[PDB]
């Protein structure tokens, strides 16, 4: 069955970047698209970018220029990457499998705090 | 015929293909471009005596009768001249036969391997439907 | 971008009622537009898309509805389990952008 899974480091400082993981199993990375979304705390859905079965990437306009986002079809993972991180990036932290123009499966995600 | 993307996509909305079986429009409008290059009378025979006709290249072993394949079912029960038009109606008819589900888009390789996992609806954006 | 107006902020509804939440798109989105329930410590969860269709599994009492700028999610006979956010997020093109999101609760 679909499953997406995210794993990252908990609690980050300025001065670090940030990866998280999205291993997903039950479906090839090579024929959907895999978007990264997050939730501050008590707070509304953001979109943060996408990453199509082609490899071809898509990022939020006001944050491309702090945002990478890569995979390894091979290990089926998907990676997000941020730098010149702010306090306002703490959150939480998703990967969704996008299949056809919607969000069909989303992974529990992991929370993020940037600290001082 | 050779159409023009939209004009496809356009005559495509108009038969029923779009979200048919939970398919965006743009899945078709990129099948027909890597199975025929939106040509109506593209043919294509494969070492079985089996010949993929028109916009949408389906096979007379299953789908069409072309009269020359060895034990053809014709399940569309059609022959496969008429999947030869500037008409589409007759290869939509079909299509959506074939494509009993959500999954059913597999029927093409082409789709499989060239347009599933990518940006289908560039293929119609900027166009009038 | 397109941004999305989502409304009401807040909804409190009892059981057997029918509610209606709305997402107006700031510019022609053709279609392209899903809604997501999330309840309470639980992931988003997929209910609608394009539009008008059901995610597999989602019953009947959830409809959606809309062209071009304004699109709806009708909730016909609210059920306990209904209660929780809803989002509304749209697909035409890239950046994508959610709407802001709707509490309904317990009246």
């Amino acid at each position: 069955q679909v499953q997406l899974q995210e794993s990252g480091p908990g609690l980050v400082a300025p001065s670090q970047s940030l990866s998280i993981t999205c291993t997903v199993s039950g479906f090839s990375l090579t024929g959907y698209g895999v978007n990264w979304v997050r939730q501050p705390p008590g707070k509304g859905l953001e979109w943060l970018g996408m990453i199509w079965g082609d490899g071809n990437t898509d990022y939020n306009s006001a944050l491309k220029s702090r945002l990478s986002i890569s995979k390894d079809n091979s290990k089926s993972q998907v990676f997000l990457k941020m730098n010149s991180l702010h306090t306002d990036d703490t959150a939480r932290y998703y990967c969704a499998r996008e299949r056809d123009f919607r969000l069909d499966y989303w992974g529990q995600g992991t929370t993020l705090t940037v600290s001082s | 015929k050779v159409f023009g993307r939209c004009e496809l996509a356009a005559a495509m909305k108009r038969h029923g293909l779009d979200n048919y079986r939970g398919y965006s429009l743009g899945n078709w409008v990129c099948a027909a471009k890597f199975e025929s290059n939106f040509n109506t009378q593209a043919t294509n025979r494969n070492t079985d005596g089996s010949t993929d006709y028109g916009i949408l290249q389906i096979n007379s072993r299953w789908w069409c009768n072309d009269g020359r394949t060895p034990g053809s079912r014709n399940l569309c029960n059609i022959p496969c001249s008429a999947l030869l038009s500037s008409d589409i109606t007759a290869s939509v008819n079909c299509a959506k036969k074939i494509v009993s589900d959500g999954n059913g888009m597999n029927a093409w390789v082409a789709w499989r391997n060239r347009c599933k996992g990518t940006d289908v609806q560039a293929w119609i954006r900027g166009c009038r439907l | 971008d397109i941004v999305l107006t989502q409304s009401p902020a807040s909804l409190s509804a009892s059981v057997g009622e029918t509610v209606t939440i709305t997402c107006r798109a700031s510019g022609n989105i053709h279609n392209y537009l899903a809604w997501y329930q999330q309840k309470q410590g639980k992931s988003p969860q997929l209910l609608v898309y394009y539009t008008t269709t059901l995610a597999d599994g989602v019953p009947s009492r959830f409809s959606g509805s809309g062209s071009g700028t304004q699109y709806s999610l009708k909730i016909n006979s609210l059920q306990p389990e209904d209660f929780g956010s809803y989002y509304c997020q749209h697909f035409w093109s890239t950046p994508r952008t959610f709407g802001g999101g709707t509490k309904l609760e317990i009246k």
